[PDB]
Formats: structure tokens, sequence, C-alpha cells
């Protein structure tokens, strides 16, 4: 391996997702079941999100999915009450130490935890089943190409210390990040993975039940072998451009509503108001697009890359 | 389990509390609940699943 390459690799085995942290994390979900079971007998409780989507880099954020139904359930009425049942039981678990019920399209129970828990926070919502859908998805992209994960791993962690990925809500989300790797490997001059919801529409759509869902079955351009600084390379110089972003909605202002949080989630299976500001620090994240991309080209040092200043906005 | 009488009872709680209500679609996945427990999805299954990946990954070389 070449020298970038290499570094990308080693950084990638230091911030994925430890083997100890999935394990508290798998044991937490069974803990939250055990509890949850008795007034919903028969539902499942599902992990979803980077903790289990290929893409987990040891966040000690966890989201949960508790399917009840194969219809869609009501968000706005009964999500709620079983979300506010939910809260009524465990509020008697002694593991359990706060818990918020958090109103939105998709309502959220956040969950904290007492015990050697307490750094785990839990979201969990009533039968979003477009999660675990998507969950199952991005796990099988994650494992379509040996080069995926550990590109994923390094932009994860470049764009957090860049501030390109914020708390700030004016930023992307890690799933936004993923999504344009994805979409960047598909896209982009070299074609590294296919469209799966094209190639496999029986397996990968939305009308698909989620209990027929299971990553453990491995079911089947490649004069391809470019490497992996060199995909990392192409990454950054590909959103160096305005036009390589999901812009607009159904002067290109930001008219897409699922800019920050979901950018390019036509990649994904589908599920208000921007300001100038948005467009400001849109503005910015291109610059520090093609600032990081004259950087690693120059030099191929990913350490000089890392220790970027972060983007002011 | 509670039997379908309590849960019933206990969602008629939850739902009036919050001036909400028990619709008759939630009413029917309390009477007769469908099941979609996450069997494969199991902890020790996943669990040894990333293992596998992981460490196949990094202890085989690829010669290309
Ligand atoms: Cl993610």
């Amino acid at each position: 391996m070449d020298v970038l390459s290499e570094k990308i690799w080693d950084y990638h085995n230091k911030v994925s997702q430890t083997d100890e942290m999935l394990q508290r994390k798998l044991h937490l979900r069974d803990m939250l079941y055990t509890a949850i079971s008795p007034v919903f007998p028969l539902s499942g409780l599902y992990v979803v999100g980077s903790s289990l989507n290929g893409f987990g880099n040891n966040s000690s954020d966890m989201d949960l999915c508790l399917m009840i139904t194969n219809k869609d359930l009501d968000q706005k009425n009964d999500a709620v009450v079983v979300l506010n049942l939910i809260l009524s039981t465990l509020q008697y678990e002694k593991f359990v130490e706060s818990q918020k019920l958090i109103l939105a399209k998709v309502p959220i129970l956040r969950i904290n935890f007492a015990a050697p828990f307490d750094d785990i926070t839990v979201d969990l919502n009533a039968n979003n089943s477009v999660a675990i859908r998507n969950t199952h998805l991005l796990c099988y992209y994650s494992s379509y190409d040996w080069r995926v994960r550990p590109l994923v791993s390094v932009v994860k962690e470049w764009a957090k210390r860049k501030g390109i990925n914020d708390a700030n809500k004016s930023s992307f989300t890690s799933y936004s990040l993923v999504l344009m790797v994805i979409h960047f490997l598909q896209c982009g001059p070299t074609k590294v993975l296919p469209n799966l919801q094209q190639s496999y529409p029986n397996r990968f759509s939305n009308k698909v039940d989620v209990r027929t869902l299971n990553v453990t079955m491995a079911l089947e351009s490649l004069s391809e072998k470019t490497t992996l600084g060199e995909l990392l390379i192409g990454f950054l110089d590909y959103y160096a451009n305005e036009f390589n972003y999901d812009r607009d909605a159904i002067h290109h202002s930001i008219s897409n509503p699922h800019f920050w949080r979901s950018q390019w989630r036509c990649v994904c299976i589908e599920e208000t108001a921007h300001s100038i500001y948005d467009e400001m620090v849109f503005e910015a994240i291109k610059k520090a697009f093609r600032e990081a991309h004259g950087e690693l080209q120059h030099n191929h040092d990913l350490d000089k890359l890392m220790e970027c200043e972060p983007i002011k906005a | 389990e509670y039997d379908a009488d309590t849960r019933l009872q206990m969602a008629e709680n939850a739902a009036s509390a919050r001036k909400l209500f028990v619709s008759s679609a939630l009413k029917d996945i309390i009477v007769n609940p469908e099941n979609f427990y996450h069997d494969f999805q199991q902890s020790a299954q996943m669990a040894e699943d990333a293992n596998q990946r992981r460490q196949v990954s990094y202890n085989t070389k690829r010669e290309a």
C-alpha cells in the first residue's frame, strides 16, 4: 500500500466502532426489550443508524426502532401514545435514569441511563420502518467493497474536525456524509458502487417487509482498483463543486429542505425554511472542500489534513 | 406478558393523559399483535457478524 492509503486504513481501524462498544449497545437494547415486551408482546426492537449500518465511529448515541405493525403507524397520535406508554413503563426500571418525549414529524423518546451505561443516549421511535430498511441498505454498501468503510471513517473524522459536521444545525449530519461518500462512489469518475435499489429491487425496496431483512445473508466495471488515497482525493475534489450537491427541492439557493440532515437522500429509500445563513455556511463548506483537496493532493499527508483549522460560521 | 385486557387499559390511560386517543388500528395491534421480533438482529449474531468482518478484513491480505 502507498503511504496515504496506509494512513487512511490505520486511521479507520482506530476510530471505527469497537467490539466492546457494540456489545454494550446490544446489551442495552436487550435490557430495554425485556422491559418493553410485556407491554408490547411479539414486538421487535431494532438497532438503526450508525450503530449497525456498517459505518459506526464509536459514538455514544444509539437509535432504536420499535416495530409493532406492518402498516404505517400514525405518528401524530398513535406513535405518541405508544412512546408515552413506554415512558410510563421505563420509569420503574432503575437502569433508566431519565426520559424525554420529543415531539416531531417522527416523535422520539430520548432515554438516559444509570449504571455503567450513563454515557449512552438512546433515541427511540415507534415503527419508523424506513430507518431499518436504510440501515440494512447502508450495511450492504459498507461491505460491497473493502474501500467504502475506511473511506467513510476518515471523512467523518475530517468533517468533524473541519467543522463541516457540527453541533450547530447549519452543517451536515454524520448520515449526510455517508450518503455523500456513497453518491460519490456511485456517480464519481470511478464507478465503485452500483445502485443497489435498482440492481436488487426486491431486496432493497420500501415495500420490503423488515422481518425478511437479514444482514448475515451475503447475496450476489471492476477494472477499477484505484487506491484508497486516490478515492479520498477524488471525493474532496468532487464536492469542491456546487453542482455536485443536492441543492434543489422537487441563483441556486438552498431549496432542498433535507439539505443538511439528508444530503443526497435519494441514495437511500425515501422516507422547513432555510435562510441566507445556510447559504453562507454552504459557501464556506465548498471552500473547505477546495482547501483540503489542494492540501492532500500536494502532500498526501493525512495527519496534516487532520489537524485542520475548523471553519468559521 | 400482561393480558390484552390489561394492555388495552394501560394504553387508554397513556392516551387520555396526553388528551390523545387509542385508535382502531392501535387497539388492533394490542388485541392481536403482529410478530415483529428481531429474529435476524439478535445481539449474539450481530456481535459475531461484525467481529467476523473486522477480523477478516485486516488479517487477510489482498493483492491487487
Ligand atoms: Cl452514519
